[PDB]
């Protein structure tokens, strides 16, 4: 999912987002920290990467091990 | 026609400017003026912590165990105080642009202050305990009808 | 031939297998025949023939002369394409007929790699396959 | 300036908080006839007779309908932009060349340059524990 | 916001000029070439980032380049919200 | 069990939510902090 | 006159000079079509666009006729005639060589080939189709036709070409249409029915010497045997001169169920069905205005309908709806669609043809083909729609319309759409790993099915009630209900199911509410394109830069993938996960409660033995009962005669793979890479003079979505395809 689709998208819909607390009552009381944007590309081909290579590594150490366990 | 320019990001749709809906959010604790900050938080924590214990009281994992009400009373203890917690903190890191955003055709009041809130955290731990305990007493004797029978 | 592996004209179940040995083709020898033809290699424990490369005699022709043999194609296949390539550029209709096949040109250049081998080698001593290193103006960097 | 804007019922990609609190955008010109036209937040509209006021949260806009929509169909070059502080204030961004040239004038604005061939640029090997790059020569 | 870097092999074609929706350039007198006239940037506090100008640029090696920088903001960053 | 007392019962929690709550409360306070001073 | 075809660019100026690079090959394929990037005409654009369809349509008759052929001189067709149950048809007889020897499909009567599954000879077994030589004249006419109509365009468009006027008649369009083409050809197909069909049907019950029974001749002007059945039907008794049709209640009947003597339905009722259609919507289709001065004036219909909310109504749309092309072929291509999957969803609780539920294999695959198809193509309606509207459109006639409403507070509509996915989307999905967690976690009473947490769709079992006990009240001159998924009796043949009432459990729930999330998304995915196509929040020129470009910089950050034809890409890799698990759901359920052998006492002793009840709510189990059944042949169903075809899913992967590699890389450095085999050439001076480029990275972009899907369904309709071999 982080690696496929690309920042050109991800940003519209967080304009129409931002338009929703501006104009509902009793929850536009508060306020923004900080005013929140989409990733930045760098970023999100780095997650992207780490989520790949974390996926990878669980499955096969369970699986090595599970069977050596269960096997002899 | 639109509050002040039609050209705004706003429109009159009659779900948000309908006379009905706007006379039964004015008067919303948040927003009723004649009253304390104080108050405010009393009667917010009453509500909240009236209702927000039934939905772990016979849902909880113990849900069907002979001692489920005060499970759910305790949980509920600990939510208000964690709550209370949270918007303290925030009134303790709140003032930039120390405003809320208005869209009420009124300012709400002056609630808007960092002692003000300190001060409304502190009313809602009280109403939150008082609607918790409340609540455990209507739901505590099971035969609350079953007495009236009717 | 070492390594433990057993001849095929006497492994039993190398004759186990050719016994129903199912005749692929639509002729009833076609099977039989090449199991036949499989006595020369030596067989193991699979009951499968393993090839030996060494030049050894025991099976130097079961893979030197196909090697020679696609040498030879791709010798040349290679030597044709080039020579066709060299020659269109002497036209100045270059990209004109780069998608357009000039058979009656394209053929005898096609008829005339008979003798590839050592007309190259010839090119090679002439020195008629290179270009000078900074002559070949292709940049790097 | 001018009290008036084109004709147009209304819309949801109006402004937002930022607008009224950190800067407006104004953009004017000279529409004497009337004609139906698009805007870039969603929706369409129909001009004015002469002056136009048009008013805006970001810049580019002003700059598509300046190029693209007044002047590359309908042959109006006297619009005008400006920038409004939260507080109130009126500030003046352009025509920073009056007549939007983009060449011409009788001297100009002299500040900096560089005409320095690239093949001798500077490596990170001589300009090292600064705060510049490649832009010394 | 980022920098902009100009160099000496500027036509003066002004496709650039027409280019850019961010008014970061002007031709300032020049004396070089037939150019006479020749682009630079005097207004960077616009940058965008888009560089649609030296895509406009037909020279060899275009004469504009952008360094792209670290120092953004709301109107490098172009936010509505 | 074994020879050591009931701590493996409830040592975990504090550490487990506790002190992630002080930690990220006392980070998030910081990380908005006025000038020039800061703790 | 044959000197014009080797002058390639003959529709483009540019790329009608050479191929400077490889580049000039790729639009080559590109834009051989999108003649509206050529000139602003239109009378031309129509000529082209018909004889196009003449084309296509002569292709459509020659396959269909060769399809034919082959099935006359290779197929157990008249074999099979006898019996449709001992025999599996076939065709395509495999050529003995090396490699394919193997492979005959040998189904009784030592007639080996290959076991198809398209189930014309179903066709084959209502058409009451003898010998084959009638098949062979078939065929023959078939292809005359499309030559025919191939040599019909040819004419019409180098010869006597349309006019333009003769394009926007609508009116007598539909009109035509509706009533000549719909109702007529319809008409003509129930008297063939009544003629031949249910005659030879009748003679198809105990052995009746097929060849031996007459021909269609022996009953043109004899009425004799016509006279034997349906004492009524002697001429006709013509009692519709008297207005009388009491007498004919021999053929014209309404049944509504199973014939458990054809393995379909009772074909009276299609036959009535058929009429009454033709006549209904030929008195429909005789509507609107035309040449007498008579009819609806219908661009003052659209005018009428306006109001408080409404605007000003449908005003001034039919400029869009003729002027512009695009327009008409997106609408129809969503509604095409649309109607295609209902058929796909339609035709296994109905059957229409002999032998169709006792037959267990082309049932699913016709299923899923139509159902893929109509995903396939209303992805390609919305895209369509999208084309319209970044070429076609008007700020002058779309004043404040029903159009011009929505694109004014687009902002709301996808703010509360994207609200709902969220809602919908963890709703269904988290609270299912919930009760995964809790069945991993020695929990199991906080499972949510039946013997756990509760939850019901009373909804749906409500409806079917009401459908149950339909006859006798609401449908009176009815016999059985409409099918028997929904109540009635069991109905089946031998020992093999063809119909039994349906079961709505608790697994019904998520699975539903998955299908709709998904749906929605999907929506989102392509509205959001949909709107957001001329005019971003950012990017004001988007219409006025195009609709395929790949970005715009890397200003504002990133701006990659902000057309909408990559909104839609993302779309169709959805609506494939949509699609993908439909069918799963589908075939695991007609193949659990629905499918499998049958008793003496009516025992349904179905294939799996109820699953879902049991594994089909947690996500280890959705694996394991699944694809445990779904390949544990395919290792080993290779390796005999009727074994060898080794299939390409052990293929199919390899294709994915390679597919993937192309998205997630960029393409300078493959042309990096490609510069230093060129120097390596030019050292040998072998430099290829047209110099080679990297593909740009739209097309890259295409050609591994493309791949993708290739592999993933090559995959599954081999599953699927060897599962059903497994049982059928
Ligand atoms: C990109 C990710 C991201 C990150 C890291 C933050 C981070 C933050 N947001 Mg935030 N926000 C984001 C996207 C993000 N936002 C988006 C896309 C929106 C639009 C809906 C908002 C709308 C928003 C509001 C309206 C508020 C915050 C607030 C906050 C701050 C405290 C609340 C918190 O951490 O979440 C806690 C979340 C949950 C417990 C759930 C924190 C600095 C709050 C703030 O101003 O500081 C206190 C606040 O009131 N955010
Ligand atoms: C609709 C398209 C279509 C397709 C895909 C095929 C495909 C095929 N046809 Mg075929 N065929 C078609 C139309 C088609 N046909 C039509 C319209 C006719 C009638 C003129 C025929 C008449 C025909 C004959 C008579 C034979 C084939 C055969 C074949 C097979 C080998 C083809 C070959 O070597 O040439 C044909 C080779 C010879 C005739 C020798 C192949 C599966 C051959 C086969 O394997 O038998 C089925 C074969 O003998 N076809
Ligand atoms: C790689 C070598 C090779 C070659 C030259 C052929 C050649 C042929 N195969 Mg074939 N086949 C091969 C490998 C090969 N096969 C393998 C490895 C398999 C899988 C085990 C098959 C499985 C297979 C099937 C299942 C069928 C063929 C058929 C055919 C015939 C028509 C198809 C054709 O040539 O293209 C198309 C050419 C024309 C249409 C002309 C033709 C004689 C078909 C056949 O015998 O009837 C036509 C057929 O039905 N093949
Ligand atoms: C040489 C390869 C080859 C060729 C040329 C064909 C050709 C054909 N197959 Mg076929 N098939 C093949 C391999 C091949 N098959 C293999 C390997 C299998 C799996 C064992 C099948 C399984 C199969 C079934 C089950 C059926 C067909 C059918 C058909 C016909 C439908 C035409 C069609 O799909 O148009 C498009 C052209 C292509 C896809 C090529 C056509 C004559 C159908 C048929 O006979 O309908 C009457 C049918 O029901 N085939
Ligand atoms: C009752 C009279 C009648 C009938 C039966 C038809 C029938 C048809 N018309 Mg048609 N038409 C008619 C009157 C009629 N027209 C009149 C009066 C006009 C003038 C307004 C037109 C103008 C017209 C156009 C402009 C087009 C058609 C097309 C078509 C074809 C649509 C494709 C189809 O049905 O697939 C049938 C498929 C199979 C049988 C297989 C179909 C053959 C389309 C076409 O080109 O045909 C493909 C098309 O584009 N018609
Ligand atoms: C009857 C159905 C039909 C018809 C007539 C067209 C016709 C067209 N499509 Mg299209 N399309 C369809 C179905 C159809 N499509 C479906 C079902 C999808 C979804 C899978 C698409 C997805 C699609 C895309 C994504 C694009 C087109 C484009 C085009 C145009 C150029 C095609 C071309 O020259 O190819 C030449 C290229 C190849 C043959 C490869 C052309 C007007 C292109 C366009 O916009 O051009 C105007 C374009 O980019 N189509
Ligand atoms: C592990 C696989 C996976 C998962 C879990 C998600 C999860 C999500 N995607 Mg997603 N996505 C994926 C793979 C995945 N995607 C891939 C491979 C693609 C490319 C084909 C996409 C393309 C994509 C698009 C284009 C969109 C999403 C959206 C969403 C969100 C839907 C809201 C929801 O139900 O929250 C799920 C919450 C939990 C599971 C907890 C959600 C965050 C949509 C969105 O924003 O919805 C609000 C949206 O617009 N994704
Ligand atoms: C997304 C849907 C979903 C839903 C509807 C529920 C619903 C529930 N969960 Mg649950 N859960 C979910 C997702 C979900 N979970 C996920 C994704 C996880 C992570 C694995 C868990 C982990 C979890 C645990 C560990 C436990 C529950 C428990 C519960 C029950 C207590 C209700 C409660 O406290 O709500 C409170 C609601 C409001 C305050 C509002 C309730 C039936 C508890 C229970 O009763 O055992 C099953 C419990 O011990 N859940
Ligand atoms: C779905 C599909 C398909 C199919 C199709 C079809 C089946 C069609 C149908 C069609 C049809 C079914 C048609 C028909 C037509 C007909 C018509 C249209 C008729 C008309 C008639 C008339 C016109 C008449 C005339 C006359 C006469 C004859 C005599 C005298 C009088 C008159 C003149 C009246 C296919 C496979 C392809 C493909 C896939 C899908
Ligand atoms: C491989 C690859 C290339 C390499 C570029 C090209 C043009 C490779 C294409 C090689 C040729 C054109 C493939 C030909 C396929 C045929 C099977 C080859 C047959 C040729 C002989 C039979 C004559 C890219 O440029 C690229 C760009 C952006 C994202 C991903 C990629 C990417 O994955
Ligand atoms: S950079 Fe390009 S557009 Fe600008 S002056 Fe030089 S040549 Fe002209
Ligand atoms: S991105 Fe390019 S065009 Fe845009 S402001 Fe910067 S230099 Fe000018």
């Amino acid at each position: 999912m982080f690696l496929i689709s690309w920042r050109g998208y991800w940003q519209e819909l967080i304009e129409t987002l931002v338009w929703a607390h501006e104009r509902t009552p009793l929850a536009s009381l508060v306020r923004w920290k900080d005013k929140p944007v989409a990733m930045s590309i760098v970023q999100g081909r780095l997650v992207g990467l780490a989520h790949f290579t974390v996926g990878y590594v669980l499955t096969y150490a369970a699986f090595v091990i599970a069977s050596t366990a269960g096997k002899f | 026609p639109s509050r002040r320019d039609p050209q705004i990001g706003n429109l009159e749709t009659p779900i948000n400017n309908s006379s009905l809906v706007k006379w039964f959010i004015n008067n919303l604790p948040a927003y009723r003026p004649g009253i304390t900050p104080l108050r405010r938080g009393l009667e917010v924590g009453m509500a909240h912590g009236y209702w927000l214990l039934g939905p772990f009281a016979k849902l909880g994992p113990l849900r069907d165990t002979d001692v489920a009400n005060i499970a759910g009373l305790l949980a509920t203890l600990g939510m208000v105080v964690i709550s209370t917690l949270a918007v303290s903190l925030y009134a303790a890191t709140d003032p930039p642009k120390p405003v809320a955003t208005v869209t009420v055709p009124n300012p709400p009041d002056t609630f808007d202050t960092t002692e003000g809130w300190n001060t409304f955290a502190s009313g809602f731990l009280i109403g939150g305990v008082g609607g918790a305990v409340v609540a455990y007493f209507i739901l505590a004797n099971i035969e609350l009808i079953q007495n009236i029978f009717k | 031939v070492g390594a433990g592996l057993v001849p095929c004209s006497e492994s039993p179940e190398f004759i186990q297998r050719a016994a129903s040995a199912r005749n692929t083709t639509a002729d009833p020898n076609s099977g039989q025949k090449r199991f036949e033809r499989y006595a020369q290699e030596l067989c193991g424990p699979e009951g499968l023939p393993h090839l030996i490369v060494d030049g050894r005699l025991n099976h130097a022709g079961d893979f030197l002369i196909p090697s020679i043999l696609f040498l030879y194609i791709a010798g040349w296949i290679g030597w044709v394409g080039r020579a066709y390539l060299q020659e269109i550029k002497k036209r100045d209709n270059t990209e004109l007929r780069e998608v357009i096949i000039d058979v009656p040109t394209a053929l005898p250049l096609m008829l005339s790699g008979f003798t590839w081998p050592l007309a190259a080698v010839k090119e090679l001593l002439s020195g008629e396959l290179v270009a000078k290193d900074d002559e070949i103006p292709v940049s790097p960097r | 300036l001018s009290g008036q804007t084109p004709i147009f019922g209304g819309s949801t990609g109006g402004l937002l908080t930022k607008a009224f609190r950190e800067e407006k955008y104004v953009i004017t010109w000279t529409s004497p006839k009337e004609q139906v036209f698009e805007m870039p937040t969603g929706g369409a509209a129909i001009m004015r007779q002469g002056p136009n006021k048009l008013e805006l949260a970001r810049k580019e806009y002003c700059i598509a309908l300046g190029g693209q929509q007044l002047r590359a169909k309908f042959r109006i070059t006297d619009y005008k932009i400006y920038r409004v502080y939260p507080n109130g204030e009126v500030q003046y961004l352009h025509p920073s060349d009056g007549v939007f040239p983009e060449k011409v004038n009788e001297g100009r604005q002299k500040v900096g340059y560089v005409d320095r061939n690239i093949g001798k640029n500077p490596d990170p090997a001589k300009l090292k524990f600064s705060g510049m790059t490649t832009y010394n020569a | 916001s980022h920098s902009v870097k100009i160099y000496d092999t500027c036509i003066g074609c002004t496709q650039c000029v027409r280019a850019c929706p961010t008014d970061v350039l002007e031709m300032v007198p020049w004396d070089g070439c037939k150019a006479g006239q020749i682009a630079a940037s005097p207004r960077t506090e616009d940058c965008v980032g888009c560089k649609r100008c030296e895509t406009a640029c037909p020279t060899d090696f275009l004469s504009i380049r952008v360094y792209l920088s670290n120092a953004e903001t709301t109107r490098s960053m172009g936010l509505a919200y | 069990m074994f020879s050591a007392s009931f701590l493996p019962s409830i040592l975990v929690p504090l550490t487990g939510l506790v002190f992630p709550a002080i930690a990220m409360a006392l980070l998030l306070i910081y990380v908005e902090r006025e000038d020039p001073s800061g703790i | 006159s044959f000197e014009k075809w080797g002058q390639p660019g003959h529709f483009d100026r540019t790329l009608a000079k050479g191929p400077k690079t490889t580049t000039w090959i790729w639009n080559l394929h590109a834009l051989a079509h999108d003649f509206d990037t050529h000139t602003s005409d239109l009378e031309d654009i129509s000529r082209k666009i018909f004889a196009a369809h003449f084309g296509q349509l002569a292709v459509i008759f020659l396959w269909l006729s060769g399809m034919e052929f082959h099935g006359a001189r290779f197929s157990n067709y008249e074999a099979w005639l006898s019996d449709p149950i001992g025999i599996k048809p076939s065709a395509q007889v495999v050529w003995p060589i090396v490699g394919q020897d193997i492979l005959n499909a040998d189904v009784g009567g030592g007639f080996h080939g290959i076991q198809i599954t398209s189930g014309l000879f179903q066709v084959w077994r209502a058409a009451g189709f003898t010998n084959s030589f009638q098949l062979y004249v078939t065929a023959i006419g078939g292809l005359v036709a499309a030559a025919l109509m191939l040599f019909a365009g040819w004419f019409h468009y180098h010869k006597r070409a349309p006019k333009l006027e003769w394009f926007q008649n609508a009116e007598s369009m539909l009109n035509h249409h509706l009533a000549g083409l719909l109702g007529l050809g319809c008409l003509s197909w129930a008297g063939h029915q009544i003629h031949v069909a249910l005659p030879v049907n009748k003679l198809l019950d105990a052995g009746v010497a097929p060849k031996d029974i007459p021909l269609p001749h022996e009953f043109i002007l004899n009425n004799s045997l016509m006279a034997e059945l349906y004492p009524s039907f002697a001429k006709g008794l013509t009692p519709f001169w008297t207005l009388n049709w009491g007498q004919y209640a021999d053929f014209l009947t309404f049944k509504g169920g199973l014939n458990p003597v054809t393995g379909g339905l009772w074909l009276t009722d299609t036959a009535h069905h058929h009429l009454a259609l033709a006549v209904l919507f030929i008195v429909a289709g005789h509507m609107y205005r035309t040449n007498w001065g008579i009819g609806h004036s219908i661009k003052e219909i659209l005018e009428n309908h306006k109001g408080p909310f409404t605007g000003d109504g449908h005003k001034g749309l039919y400029e869009n709806m003729t002027t512009s092309w695009h327009a008409q072929l997106g609408t129809n291509l969503a509604m095409l669609g649309s109607l295609t999957i209902i058929v796909a969803h339609h035709m296994y609780a109905m059957p229409p043809y002999p032998y169709l539920a006792t037959d267990y294999a082309t049932a699913l695959s016709i299923f899923t083909h139509h159902m893929w198809i109509g995903g396939f193509l209303i992805v390609g309606g919305a895209a369509h729609a999208t084309i319209f509207m970044v070429r076609d459109y008007d700020p002058a006639v779309n004043q404040n319309n029903v159009l011009d409403r929505v694109i004014r507070h687009r902002d709301a509509i996808i703010s509360h759409l994207n609200w709902v996915c969220m809602f919908l989307g963890f709703h269904s999905f988290g609270l299912y790993i919930h009760n995964d967690t809790m069945q991993a976690l020695g929990r199991p009473q906080d499972m949510f099915s039946d013997t756990a947490i509760q939850l019901q769709p009373v909804f749906a079992q409500f409806v079917q009630n009401i459908h149950t006990l339909a006859p006798g009240s609401t449908a009176p001159n009815a016999l059985e209900p409409v099918s028997y998924a929904f109540g009635g009796g069991v109905v089946a043949v031998g020992g093999k199911i063809a119909m039994m009432p349906i079961a709505l459990g608790t697994a019904d729930f998520m699975i539903h509410h998955i299908h709709a999330f998904q749906i929605h998304v999907t929506v989102l995915i392509l509205l959001k394109g949909f709107l957001f196509a001329r005019n971003s929040r950012l990017i004001p020129d988007k219409a006025n830069l195009g609709f395929r470009f790949p970005c715009d910089g890397p200003g504002r950050g990133g701006t990659c993938q902000v057309s909408g034809w990559d909104h839609v890409f993302l779309g169709l890799f959805w609506m494939f996960n949509t699609i993908a698990i439909a069918v799963y759901h589908f075939s695991w359920k007609m193949q659990s409660d629905v499918w499998g052998t049958i008793d003496p006492d009516g025992t349904i002793a179905h294939i799996t033995g109820g699953n879902f009840a049991m594994s089909a709510n947690t996500i280890n189990g959705w694996l394991r009962d699944y694809q445990w059944a779904q390949a544990a042949q395919v290792i080993q169903s290779y390796g005999s005669a009727l074994s060898a075809y080794g299939l390409l899913f052990l293929g199919a992967h390899f294709v994915w793979a390679f597919s993937l590699m192309f998205l997630f890389s960029g393409r300078g450095y493959w042309q990096e890479l490609i510069e230093s085999i060129v120097w390596a050439h030019n050292k040998l001076k072998v430099a290829p003079t047209i110099q080679p480029r990297a593909l740009s990275i739209i097309q890259g972009r295409a050609v591994g979505v493309a791949h993708y899907l290739l592999g993933a369904i090559v995959t599954i309709w081999a599953f699927f395809e060897a599962r059903i071999i497994s049982v059928g």
